[PDB]
């Protein structure tokens, strides 16, 4: 919801009509977020939440060590042709045709 | 408490990532200062050699 609002924000395009559907979709969090109060136990939740910090921390680690590795490798390293077709490599798609990058 | 000081950890992770890949050569210079924290003026004048 929150990215939602950030795109919104970024792209200027405030289609009329677009409050209604906002509203809604606050009003469904509103009510899940009262869900997860009545259903678990406070304790639970915080917890939950603590374990939620952790995973995204490492998230970030891992992102700034594969950034790193990117920028080291500046090109001389050879196309070593490992095999399996196992990954589809769809990810959000495939996509990458571009890599021409020469330097 | 708890909950709060992973938050954070977390958001000092944020900020070495934004300092090491927004602001280009400051490794380097982390170690020593204690104190003052002075968001020090970031002159992005110097890297290129050309």
């Amino acid at each position: 919801f929150l990215r939602s609002l950030h795109d919104d924000s970024i792209s200027s395009s405030v289609h009329p009509g677009k409050e209604d559907l906002r509203s809604l979709s606050h009003q469904q969090w509103m009510s899940m977020a009262e869900k997860v109060w009545n259903t678990h136990t406070p304790n639970h939740i915080l917890a939950a939440l603590e374990r939620l910090t952790l995973n995204s921390t490492q998230e970030l680690k891992k992102l700034q060590f594969s950034q790193a590795a990117d920028l080291s490798k500046g090109p001389s390293c050879q196309l070593k042709e490992f095999s399996e077709p196992i990954t589809q490599s769809r990810s959000c798609n495939e996509s990458t045709h571009l890599d021409p990058q020469e330097t | 408490d708890k909950y709060l000081s992973l938050e954070e950890q977390s958001t000092a992770a944020l900020t070495s990532f934004t300092k090491e890949h927004f602001f280009e050569g400051m490794s380097k210079f982390v170690e020593g200062s204690d104190e003052n924290f002075q968001l020090v003026q970031l002159n992005v004048n110097s890297f290129g050699e050309d």
